[PDB]
């Protein structure tokens, strides 16, 4: 029986957007997207967003710490919170026949927390753990220091509660943070695997913390610093970037494409990346194992663009230089009209594949319905992508070779170059 | 402190058995007749009665083979008492001592020595004085004259009664006319102590701040003096009825009133 | 409703090419897709002298074919935005590609070209030789895999299943262009292969493109015959690799499992769901429904633990693995075995009722995307010789009840000599005898 | 009328813990629920309770009480723990109930 | 196979293993005693009172 | 091992953790004097008992 | 590396029924356990006597 | 603590001296005499009491 449905998307008087899509999957996945994150933190309440992330299972006004976990697990459901420096998602999954049950807890967690002091106190030593496992990937350490070297505020804020603040966050801070950010005009109630009327009747007759846009993040001031971390590691991770393009920006697609042209991740297992100019460039430079990619982040009011490079200590010099020369060589028209064609395909494919996942799809849908209120059709996003001249790409490249660069590196930097030696 | 308490009840039972068999050793009239009266009670247990008793006696009546095994037991049990006492204190040390206000004393603890080593030594001489005054100035005040007569199986003493410390139980024994019920009633008079931990209803530990429970407590104590007294009297009116009243109120107070008044007091504290 | 959504799932089409190859697929309305070939080969099919060949072959499968050399090959896949990946286990190997449905046919050609015409360039082999030797040193520092290897090494000591998938340092230092060629020619054959695809693809267009590039026909009856492997004997035993200098200890314990075909595997999985898993980052913490999870939390018993039911054609491994600090190994093990005994003796309808929902969500979650749906098809055919739809799995899972979990578990766990592997600062875990005793009486 | 109130206030004075300067809640036997409840108390309430108790024990070892002036008045007795203790018991009963289902 | 049957029926569940030891002991005793006594008396024919008793047993 | 031999020794350590450094409530009354009297009482019965047993 | 590690040969000790590496050892398990448990159960009876 | 063999104030003693007590893997038969001496003692006391009663 079931067939082709259409992606409805209402918007209540309070500005609360509701996205919805029925793909008759035997499983549902509802979520609450929110405009919040370490970006809105102040030197005064740093880490509070992180702790809030771990606090998802604490007692609420409607359900208890015990009932939340037991209740969800009872119907084989799940509940998690993912978040970037400027967005927080609270989503739950479960079989179609339990949506209504799992919904209560989701609703409770995001709109009715209690942050009981004792619960909060016992939870804090956990930031220490959570953070320790994350930092096992050097990958995460330099990115923290990158945003710190690339900015003077908002985005400069770490994504993981700083050490000195563990155990010092307070229920007041958690409450204020939620009251001032989790507001109807900053939230979207997305939801794959469900009928739109249903997901809507929920959002309204149920969500209460509301109205306004509360606290507004300070503008993203660019600093252009260089943070270096000497720690012994045989491998040196380095990332050199420049102010890139914001989200919803026309200049976005240009960079994304310059990304693939330079190379953004392997497509063939253990295989070399020929289609990767950057990879290939560095390859000809060093002889030992390494890795190099095009780094590209798009934020609300800013973004970062550059390359990231893992390499043996003694070869970080040659490897980073190479990564550079390959960017300059590209800003000087070193881009075939074909390279631009290949990229555009890799980008469209990458995009298209990155939506087969229930998670990936919900993320896609909700990301728009929050920082927009509309759903850009796949054909449109396609039309926007290829509609990028070979010039745009060489310009993007220019903007990098010209702009003020900020660099973050960590390992045995004994042979790593300083930002002013590039 | 359940385990400290239960090992304590065991210490009490062992202490009683010890004193009981020790009392037979001089082999005087009350030695023999007490042994005879009490051990015969058990031939009232169903089916295995007469068997268990004749086994214990090592024959058909309290006779020489009973004496020799009672001496062995009397020599032995005290050592078991010493052993179990170590366990008693071991469980006790798990928690430490309770105190008269019944609230946590972790905020104010002192080393056993010299505070309690001195307090206890003083407590030793304070008690030891009345002890020796009795043992030296009135040696037989507590003993039965009947025991200055060699045991005679063909001459029942007129008043077969125990030592003061068993009287209260002897009273309860005789309160229930019916060999079997009396024996159980006797047993229960002491085994009742294993139930106390389960009949606590108060929200507070002690009776320091529980006036109703305090009077009930002194009623109980007075109840026991009465039973002690009844136990030393012949089985006749008015002693018989008074005996059944005190035996009955004894169990009522521990099984019914204490837990009831405890709850009642919880309500009067708005709990 | 859940029930209906299950029924409306597009059927998996399977058709056999006369040369012995089976083509299967699940057509969805997706612009992107995954097609690949799942082969009934692996280290179990290897021998003492070619152990590691299939892995060595995995390293070359992508360095170009005869029709189109390395650079050419990579450049052709990359330039179309397709993702080429694959792997090799003990009884299964796979090479699959993710691309737009539009290229479904060009993909199929690339696949067939890979499995049938691997170049096996002599200069390449000497390079992948050094690479594999490093991957060995890297994987050597992954306690979790070092542990499961050891678990197999002993659980199946003296057999084929006792070998690692990567092979030995010697086998890798000496394998020859021949051995690799031989391995491929011996194992990658139509009857033992399955070409599965999922996404927006026409079963027809698929099989047509298939007949065209998977031509190779057989003459003798042997070529159409799939070889039955000699059975592997299970051994209750232990292997203790002690290194107190390691930060945390790893311990895996398992009893012999029934093997793909057995229906009990359904119940076994339901069982593992009751016990479940844990790791210090689970937010549910002390309120998790898993009793072992709750204990681990309350008493700080371990950094993590998992239950598993690894199936094979004729056998399997049903057990659990945990990571703990030197001084909590004993209690963890004690509690863990305790939970197993609970399974056999006192499972509750409430427990199974929940274990079932968790399992359902699990099976459904394994079909989230094209690659995972394709991986399922490749496997279902290769192991069950057909596709088992969620609608069916659900039917089977729903028939499971307390009483049934107890009987099945008792049957596989109760009073059995388990296989034990322990690595790290394992002094506190001890005595096979003691562990063997944790195998009976709740 | 004010019967229950006459009785309570009476028992309260009959009990006598107020002569030590202890609040009703200071006199609770610390079983499992009470222990959890105490862990949730705010630092200041907790330190005050601690002093009141330490003080009581010192009076008790001295065989003294506070001067009639310092006695806690029935109506000024702050039920500082009852709120937490009730929640702890509520939570416990939920779990007990749920683990049965 | 007796060992398998024995294992399944008797030695597997601890409850039945205890029942087997008890029932096994009751049967072992009865048999073992009769046997030993049997042996003892044969090794001592006509020496025990049991043997010569008849000569004076005749009221 | 440890500074003072009252804590290290396998025996004194026991005598110390139960009759010297053992933490006692500061407010226990005379009713708490009976345990020790009971213990002393027991040592005395055993003692006088043996002396009588020898005759 | 751990890949080079293998379990020594226990043929010198294996019970007859699990000597052959190509035979399911489960089929003879109730036999092996049934025997050893039979010895034990007998020891108990001897001791209970 | 998880198992009651370690927590309990008494079993804990029985455990740390007759069950989980660490013993050398290579002690011979000459190490069997301590236990026999213990058993020997329990038996003398037992048969001794039985005789003392007569
Ligand atoms: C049992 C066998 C029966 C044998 C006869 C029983 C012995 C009878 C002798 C009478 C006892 C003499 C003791 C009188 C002392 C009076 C006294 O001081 O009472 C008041 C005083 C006030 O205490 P707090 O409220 O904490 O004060 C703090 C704030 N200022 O109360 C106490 O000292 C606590 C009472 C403890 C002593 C009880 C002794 C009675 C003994 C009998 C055994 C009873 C139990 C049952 C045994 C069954 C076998
Ligand atoms: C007529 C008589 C009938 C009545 C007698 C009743 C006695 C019955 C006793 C209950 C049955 C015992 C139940 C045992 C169950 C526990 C158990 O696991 O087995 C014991 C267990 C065995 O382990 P597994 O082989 O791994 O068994 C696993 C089972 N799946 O432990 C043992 O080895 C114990 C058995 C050996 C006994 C050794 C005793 C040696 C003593 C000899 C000296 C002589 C005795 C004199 C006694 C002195 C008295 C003053
Ligand atoms: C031979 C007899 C016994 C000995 C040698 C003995 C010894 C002791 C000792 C030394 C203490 C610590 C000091 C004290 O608090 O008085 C103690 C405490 C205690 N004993 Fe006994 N005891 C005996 C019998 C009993 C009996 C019969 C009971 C009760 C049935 C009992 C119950 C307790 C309890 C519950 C404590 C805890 C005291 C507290 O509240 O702090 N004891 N005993
Ligand atoms: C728990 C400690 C003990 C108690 C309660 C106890 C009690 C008694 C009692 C009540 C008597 C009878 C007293 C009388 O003559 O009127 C007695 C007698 C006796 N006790 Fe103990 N006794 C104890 C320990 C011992 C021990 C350990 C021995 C020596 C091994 C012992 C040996 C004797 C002897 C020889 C007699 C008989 C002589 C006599 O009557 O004085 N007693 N005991
Ligand atoms: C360390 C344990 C013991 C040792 C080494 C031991 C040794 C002996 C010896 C050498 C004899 C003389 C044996 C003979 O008749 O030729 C004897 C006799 C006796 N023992 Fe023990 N004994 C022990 C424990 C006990 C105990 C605890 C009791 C009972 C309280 C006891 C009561 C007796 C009695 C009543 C006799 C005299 C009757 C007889 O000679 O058979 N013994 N013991
Ligand atoms: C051998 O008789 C010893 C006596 C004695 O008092 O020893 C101290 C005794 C003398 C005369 C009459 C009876 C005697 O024994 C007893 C024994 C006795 O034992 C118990 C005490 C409490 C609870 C149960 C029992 C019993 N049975 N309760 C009362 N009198």
């Amino acid at each position: 029986c079931p067939g082709a449905e259409d992606l409805e998307i209402t918007k209540l008087p309070n500005g609360l957007i509701i996205a919805s899509l029925e793909n008759f999957s035997p499983a549902s996945r509802i979520g609450v997207f929110i405009k919040a994150g370490s970006r809105y933190e102040t030197t005064a309440n740093l880490g509070t967003a992180h702790l809030l992330r771990l606090a998802s299972p604490l007692t609420t006004k409607g359900a208890s710490s015990f009932r939340i976990t037991r209740g969800i697990e009872a119907v084989g459901g799940s509940l998690s919170v993912y978040s970037t420096r400027e967005k927080m998602t609270y989503c739950v999954e479960c079989l179609r026949d339990h949506v209504d049950t799992v919904m209560e807890y989701l609703l409770n967690v995001t709109t009715a927390p209690e942050f009981r002091p004792w619960e909060v106190t016992d939870l804090q030593p956990q930031l220490k753990v959570d953070k320790a496992v994350a930092f096992q990937s050097p990958q995460v350490g330099v990115l923290e220091n990158l945003h710190a070297a690339a900015y003077k505020t908002a985005l400069a804020n770490p994504l993981y509660c700083p050490d000195y603040r563990i155990g010092k966050i307070t229920s007041e801070q958690l409450h204020h943070f939620v009251q001032n950010n989790f507001t109807s005009a900053r939230m979207a109630l997305v939801g794959i695997g469900v009928k739109h009327s249903d997901l809507k009747q929920v959002a309204e007759q149920f969500l209460n913390i509301r109205s306004g846009a509360g606290t507004s993040s300070a503008k993203a001031t660019y600093w252009g610093g260089e943070i270096r971390e000497q720690n012994g590691h045989s491998l040196v991770h380095a990332a050199v970037v420049t102010e890139g393009a914001a989200v919803g920006s026309a200049e976005a697609n240009a960079f994304s494409v310059l990304q693939h042209v330079l190379g953004a991740g392997p497509l063939i297992k253990r295989g070399s990346s020929v289609t990767s100019k950057l990879y290939q460039g560095v390859a000809k430079a060093t002889t030992q194992p390494f890795d190099a990619s095009a780094f590209n982040v798009n934020y609300s009011d800013s973004g970062l663009f550059g390359f990231y490079t893992i390499s043996q200590a003694a070869h970080a010099g040659e490897v980073i230089r190479a990564a550079m020369n390959q960017l300059k060589a590209a800003a000087q028209g070193g881009v075939t009209e074909e390279d631009v064609t290949k990229a555009k395909n890799q980008l469209k494919a990458t995009y298209l594949m990155s939506v087969e996942t229930a998670q990936g799809l919900l993320n896609e849908i909700g990301s728009e319905a929050l920082l927009s209120g509309t759903h850009t059709a796949p054909s449109v996003v396609a039309q926007k992508i290829d509609s990028v001249t070979s010039a745009d790409v060489v310009n993007a490249a220019k903007k990098f070779v010209s702009g003020k660069k900020s660099m973050a590196a960590s390992g045995d930097l004994g042979s790593t170059p300083f930002l002013d030696e590039l | 402190y359940k385990e400290t308490w239960n090992t304590g009840v065991i210490l009490l039972l062992t202490l009683m058995a010890t004193a009981f068999v020790g009392y037979v050793l001089p082999w005087g009239q009350m030695s023999f007749w007490g042994a005879t009266v009490i051990t015969n009670l058990f031939s009232a247990i169903p089916y295995i009665g007469h068997t268990l008793v004749e086994w214990a006696w090592g024959g058909f009546s309290v006779d020489n083979p009973t004496l020799t095994r009672f001496f062995a037991l009397h020599f032995l049990l005290p050592f078991a008492i010493a052993g179990i006492t170590i366990i008693h204190l071991t469980f006790l040390h798990e928690s430490g001592s309770n105190n008269p206000l019944g609230i946590s004393s972790d905020s104010d603890k002192i080393p056993f020595h010299p505070y309690y080593s001195f307090k206890d030594i003083l407590g030793l001489t304070l008690m030891l004085t009345p002890f020796l005054t009795l043992a030296l100035f009135s040696p037989n005040l507590l003993g039965d004259p009947e025991n200055f007569t060699p045991a005679n199986p063909l001459v029942t003493p007129p008043h077969i009664k125990p030592e003061w410390y068993f009287l209260f139980a002897y009273a309860i024994l005789r309160s229930i006319p019916n060999k079997l019920g009396g024996v159980l009633a006797l047993a229960a008079s002491v085994l009742i102590l294993f139930l106390i931990p389960f009949l606590h209803k108060s929200k507070q530990r002690t009776m320091t701040f529980r006036p109703l429970s305090q009077t009930l407590f002194w009623l109980l104590v007075a109840n026991l003096l009465i039973l002690t007294w009844i136990g030393s009297q012949p089985v006749e009116h008015p002693f018989i009825i008074i005996g059944q009243m005190a035996s009955l109120s004894y169990f009522t107070i521990l099984l019914i009133l204490f837990p009831t008044i405890g709850t009642l007091e919880n309500k009067m504290l708005n709990y | 409703t859940y029930a209906q959504t299950l029924q409306n799932i597009p059927e998996t089409n399977v058709t056999t090419l006369d040369n012995g190859l089976r083509v299967a697929s699940e057509e969805s309305s997706q612009p992107t897709c995954t097609v690949g070939v799942w082969i009934g080969a692996g280290s179990r099919y290897e021998n003492e002298k070619n152990n590691g060949a299939g892995y060595f072959v995995e390293h070359l499968a992508f360095k170009g074919t005869k029709k189109r050399p390395c650079a050419a090959f990579e450049k052709e896949v990359e330039s179309m935005g397709a993702h080429f990946n694959g792997y090799t286990s003990r009884e299964q190997t796979a090479f699959y590609i993710k691309a737009l449905s539009k290229d479904m046919p060009k993909v199929v050609e690339l696949l067939a070209d890979v499995v049938q015409n691997c170049a096996l360039e002599e200069s390449q082999i000497e390079k992948e030789r050094g690479v594999i030797l490093q991957e060995l040193k890297e994987m050597d520092n992954d306690m979790t895999n070092v542990t499961f290897d050891y678990l197999h090494a002993t659980a199946f000591q003296g057999t084929a299943l006792a070998r690692t998938v990567e092979g030995t340092t010697e086998n890798i230092k000496h394998l020859t262009r021949a051995d690799l060629a031989s391995y491929i020619d011996t194992h990658f054959k139509a009857p033992r292969m399955v070409l599965a695809a999922a996404g927006g693809i026409s079963h027809k267009e698929l099989v047509d493109a298939a007949r065209q590039h998977f031509s190779g026909v057989s003459f003798t009856y042997k070529e159409d015959a799939v070889p039955i492997l000699p059975r592997c004997r299970f051994t209750g035993s232990e292997i203790r690799a002690r290194d107190d200098a390691l930060p945390v200890a790893h311990v895996a314990l398992a009893v012999e499992g029934p093997g793909w075909a057995d229906p009990d595997n359904v119940v076994l999985h339901v069982a593992n769901a009751i016990i479940g898993r844990y790791d210090r980052t689970f937010g549910g913490g002390k309120h998790l429904s898993s009793r072992l999870a709750a204990l681990a939390v309350e008493h700080k018993l371990c950094h993590s633990f998992q239950t598993f039911n690894t199936s094979y054609s004729d056998t399997g491994l049903f057990g659990f693995h945990f990571v703990a600090d030197p001084l909590s190994i004993d209690d963890m093990m004690f509690c863990a075995q305790g939970e197993w005994m609970r399974l056999c003796t006192s499972t509750t309808e409430s427990e199974v009722k929940r274990a079932k929902n968790h399992l359902r969500s699990a099976m459904v979650a394994q079909l989230d995307g094209t690659t995972p749906v394709c991986e399922t098809i490749g496997s279902h055919l290769l192991n069950y010789g057909r596709r088992i739809s969620l609608e069916e799995w659900d039917s089977r899972i729903s028939a499971v009840d307390a009483r049934m979990v107890r009987d099945v578990c008792s049957k596989y766990i109760y009073d059995k000599c388990p296989a034990l592997a322990a690595v790290g600062p394992i002094e506190q875990l001890l005595d096979y005898n003691r562990i063997r005793s944790g195998m009976y009486w709740i | 009328g004010r019967l229950m109130d006459r009785i309570r206030k009476w028992y309260y004075n009959a009990a006598g813990f107020n002569k030590y300067g202890l609040m009703r809640d200071d006199t609770l036997y610390e079983d499992d629920d009470v222990k959890e409840a105490l862990k949730r108390l705010p630092e200041d309430l907790y330190n005050e309770r601690m002093f009141r108790i330490k003080r009581a024990l010192d009076l008790s070892l001295k065989h003294r009480i506070l001067p009639k002036e310092q006695w806690v008045k029935y109506e000024e007795d702050k039920p500082y723990l009852e709120p937490y203790l009730k929640e702890v018991i509520r939570e416990r009963l939920e779990r007990e109930a749920w683990n049965k289902k | 196979a007796l060992l398998r049957q024995a294992y399944s029926a008797l030695f597997r569940r601890t409850s039945t293993f205890a029942l087997t030891v008890v029932l096994g002991a009751v049967l072992f005793e009865r048999a073992f005693d009769q046997g030993a006594d049997a042996i003892f008396e044969h090794l001592n024919e006509g020496k025990l009172w049991k043997h010569i008793k008849h000569k004076y047993e005749a009221s | 091992m440890a500074p003072n031999i009252r804590k290290s020794h396998p025996l004194l350590k026991m005598i110390n953790n139960s009759l010297i450094d053992l933490p006692a409530p500061s407010n226990i009354s005379a009713w708490w004097n009976f345990g020790s009297l009971l213990a002393v009482c027991l040592m005395t019965q055993i003692l006088t008992g043996l002396l009588l047993a020898m005759h | 590396v751990h890949n080079d590690v293998t379990v020594p040969d226990f043929s010198a000790y294996r019970r007859e029924d699990v000597m052959d590496a190509t035979t399911s050892s489960q089929t003879s398990s109730e036999d092996r356990k049934g025997f050893s448990y039979l010895v034990t159960a007998t020891a108990c009876v001897a001791t209970a006597y």
